[PDB]
């Protein structure tokens, strides 16, 4: 009765306010304080438009930054990109009942593909799926993806594991810890953007390391 | 480069280990679905699109492409009986994953395909009238992903995606 109506508006609605610092955002119960502090400097690496002689964030990415096919999105849409890999990581990997499964894939698919703030539900199988058993399982499976993503450790030249690769089957999602901050980039499901020859299309953006150590 | 005279030749070439193979005879499919009713008709008979769609789903991404293209071609060209016997075979929800993917005109394929779909229930529906191909797409999640396509970058794609909605559903 009272259960659909909160699920609903948890779970089908991605606040975002705007702050001094960047963004404010609620979803699933859950705050985010998203920001700037990095985006200044990831376009400046793409278009070379910095004064030291070379970067190596610049020379670790080329299939991002010299890549004409890639484009630079937002923070907010890092945070999405983040929040429906650790749903596709997580829960869809395991065989549970398909309508649980489908839902979840819509609001993953709502997150990662779309820029809207509210997800008009009109599957009707998976709307009747919405439980508050859901809403938990989604929520300790996005906190565990969080702190799977800070058990990482930054970019280095030993065998310490520096980034975690989602394949689903319309996209490959890779997130990577650099002294940026988290590198998260959306490819072909095939990485076509390894291509060095013809290279394929990316988007990526940063999130910033603020945003995730409030939950460590 | 290469020719074939007969038809089944190019059944076991979608069935072969290379994948270089596969995307290429889908690609040469699609030219063939492209034509006429009959030449449809030639790649229905020789029991070619059960296994277009169980690439569409199973293969890799570059091959898919062209299978997509392959069953968006016989939608657009093919009889209202052609038509009914790719949906038996179960290819609206393999179109219906294409919605959600990063290359635009992979998108326009999936839509267009649908919209093929959709526009003979409008006819099978005056023949209870309600359109039988909506419940179909609704339940592959298709629904849905046409209504994230109305927010879409491009101008083709969400134009194409309201009306779909407005004129089909909503
Ligand atoms: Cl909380």
């Amino acid at each position: 009765d009272l259960e659909k109506g909160v699920v609903l508006s948890d779970l089908c609605n991605f606040l975002v306010s705007q702050t001094i610092q960047g963004w404010k955002v609620y979803w699933a119960g859950i705050e985010f304080d998203v920001t700037h502090k990095g985006m200044a400097l990831l376009h400046r690496l793409k278009t070379n438009d910095f004064a030291p002689a070379w970067s190596m964030t610049r020379n670790l990415f080329p299939h991002l930054f010299q890549n004409p096919n890639s484009t630079i999105e937002s923070p907010l849409w890092a945070l999405r990109v983040i929040l429906a890999a650790g749903i596709q990581d997580q829960l869809i990997d395991q065989s549970l009942i398909e309508p649980l499964a489908g839902a979840l894939g819509l609001i993953s698919d709502w997150l990662l593909t779309t820029n809207t703030n509210h997800f008009n539900m009109r599957t009707q199988r998976v709307k009747e799926q919405l439980s508050l058993k859901m809403l938990s399982l989604i929520r300790s499976n996005i906190l565990k993806f969080i702190n799977k993503l800070d058990a990482l450790h930054v970019v280095n030249y030993n065998g310490l594991l520096s980034s975690i690769e989602i394949g689903t089957q319309n996209h490959t999602i890779i997130i990577t810890r650099t002294n940026m901050g988290f590198l998260v980039e959306l490819q072909e499901p095939d990485k076509s953007a390894m291509n060095r020859m013809k290279p394929g299309p990316a988007k990526f953006s940063l999130l910033h390391e603020s945003t995730l150590k409030a939950f460590t | 480069i290469l020719n074939c005279s007969a038809l089944p030749c190019l059944l076991h070439l979608l069935s072969s280990p290379k994948e270089s193979i596969r995307k290429e005879a889908c690609w040469t499919v699609s030219n063939i679905t492209a034509g006429n009713r009959a030449q449809i008709q030639a790649v229905i008979d020789a029991n070619i699109f059960p296994v277009l769609i169980e690439i569409l789903q199973k293969a890799e991404f570059r091959t898919r492409k062209e299978a997509a293209w392959a069953i968006t071609n016989a939608t657009s060209g093919g009889t209202p009986e052609q038509i009914r016997y790719l949906v038996a075979l179960g290819c609206i929800k393999p179109l219906c994953d294409l919605l959600t993917v990063m290359d635009s005109k992979i998108v326009q394929v999936a839509l267009n395909g649908l919209e093929n779909i959709l526009r003979l229930g409008e006819q099978e529906s005056k023949q209870i009238g309600i359109n039988p191909y909506c419940a179909l797409i609704e339940e592959a999640y298709g629904l849905d992903k046409i209504e994230f396509l109305q927010s879409h970058e491009n101008q083709e794609i969400y134009q194409k995606a309201f009306d779909l909605i407005e004129h089909y559903f909503g």
